[PDB]
């Protein structure tokens, strides 16, 4: 029982000790569903962290660390009955054991930990774990052990609010610089998403990742033959290219765009939709962005999935076409004309997502004030697919914007 | 507003975990 395992764990004898913990690590680790409430309530927590402290038994500190590691593995309350035990110190403390069975488990302990929270993930940090994390990375590492050293790596770039300190980002990327050039693939996946997460954290965070020079490195794996890694790049790099024109134009400038034939003919919809999602992002920006994206030969195939795709691409390839008119020069948006972009983005005008009738309303309305002498030939062909019709309907939406942008064009472009 | 978004609901869910149990 438990009240038996917490009677012989409290003991002074480290062999009493070290059987009642080794039962209370497999009550915790037998299955999926671990008691973890009962041991919790049972009131074993410090007396497992005081075994992590009995350097003479390392066997103890194993089975207390597995034992933690596991509770610290359920809910935020466990995890933080965990952090509320001074778990953590002592974790930290064992990072530099001789006994590898005790080094990586500790490992694991400290990466649930840090996995909870911001600010876990940075008390841990101000204790100084990422020196001694980094230093397991060698040539003689075995991959398992690497393997959870990559994960805690990914839990200490993610969570946003605040973001990981600039100098954990700054120790941390060259570790993923040495891992990104590796073949196994947990790794690999693991990496590419601490990244992503680095990314999406600001575009000063960004810019430190590009300063690092790994961004050559990333984009290749967009053609990677595991698909999580493929994914993982996509939003890594689609990260990158949520920020400003230069820092979108470093991966443009690593060949992205080759990349995404073969994404967006993917069989999986979420692939075609990530894919005109960093399309979308690419468009959004200057002429040369825009041409670069023309040249790549990706418009048909964007103006395919806005016709055919299922909804959430056809939603995003509205997106990648509206943004093409922020910047676009006339010649690109002849070029969408001439590639039938029109029909099947008036067809979005009817839709119940306000948001996609706004990007399409605003796209069309830029299309014609863009084309000075052609603005009659692409009206009657906004007429000729029912656009027209729509755009009156839209006259009578809910929505003050769309409905005034709806009288605005068809005063200022279909009443002559 | 036109121009460039982050990353959208629903997109890459299969993210890894942030918490694992050691089950033998």
């Amino acid at each position: 029982s438990l009240e038996a395992i917490v009677q012989n764990a409290s003991s002074d004898n480290q062999g009493i000790q070290l059987s009642a913990v080794q039962a209370a690590r497999k009550l915790l680790s037998s299955d999926r569903n671990p008691p973890i409430d009962d041991l919790i309530k049972s009131g074993i927590l410090p007396i497992l962290v005081h075994c992590l402290e009995r350097d003479d038994n390392p066997s103890l500190q194993f089975e207390a660390a597995w034992a933690l590691t596991n509770i610290a593995s359920g809910t935020s309350e466990q995890t933080q009955a965990v952090v509320q035990s001074n778990a953590v110190p002592l974790f930290l403390r064992l990072l530099h054991s001789p006994h590898q069975n005790v080094c990586e488990q500790a490992v694991w302990a400290l990466g649930n930990i840090i996995g909870d929270g911001p600010q876990c993930r940075d008390y841990v940090i101000s204790l100084g774990v990422v020196k001694p994390l980094l230093s397991f990375i060698s040539p003689s590492i075995p991959i398992t052990f690497l393997r959870n050293v990559t994960w805690v790596m990914v839990n200490l770039c993610r969570h946003k609010d605040p973001p990981p300190p600039m100098e954990t980002i700054q120790e941390i990327l060259p570790a993923l610089c040495v891992l990104i050039h590796h073949t196994d693939v947990n790794i690999l996946v693991d990496t590419v998403w601490a990244l992503s997460y680095l990314t999406d954290a600001g575009n000063e965070q960004i810019q430190m990742v590009i300063d690092s020079g790994i961004v050559p490195h990333l984009v290749p794996l967009l053609s990677h033959q595991e698909v999580k890694v493929q994914t993982a790049a996509l939003r890594a790099v689609g990260n990158i290219v949520t920020g400003t024109d230069e820092q979108t134009q470093v991966v443009l400038n690593c060949d992205a765009l080759s990349h995404f034939p073969a994404l967006l003919t993917h069989p999986k919809e979420k692939i075609n939709k990530e894919a005109v999602w960093f399309l979308s992002n690419i468009t959004a920006g200057n002429q040369q962005q825009v041409q670069a994206v023309i040249d790549a030969n990706l418009v048909p195939m964007i103006i395919h999935l806005l016709d055919k795709g299922d909804f959430g691409t056809q939603k995003e390839a509205a997106w990648a076409i509206s943004n093409l008119t922020i910047s676009g020069r006339k010649d690109q948006v002849a070029y969408l004309i001439q590639q039938n972009v029109i029909p099947p983005f008036c067809n979005l005008l009817t839709v119940k997502d306000a948001q996609v009738v706004q990007v399409v309303l605003d796209g069309l309305s830029n299309i014609l004030k863009m084309a000075e002498d052609e603005a009659e030939t692409i009206g009657n062909l906004i007429e000729e697919c029912g656009g027209l019709e729509k755009i009156e309907q839209l006259q009578n939406h809910e929505n003050e914007d769309i409905y005034k942008l709806a009288y605005e064009i068809i005063d200022q472009f279909f009443s002559s | 507003c036109l121009g460039r978004r982050v990353v959208q609901p629903g997109m890459f869910e299969d993210h890894p975990p942030t918490k694992k149990a050691r089950v033998s």
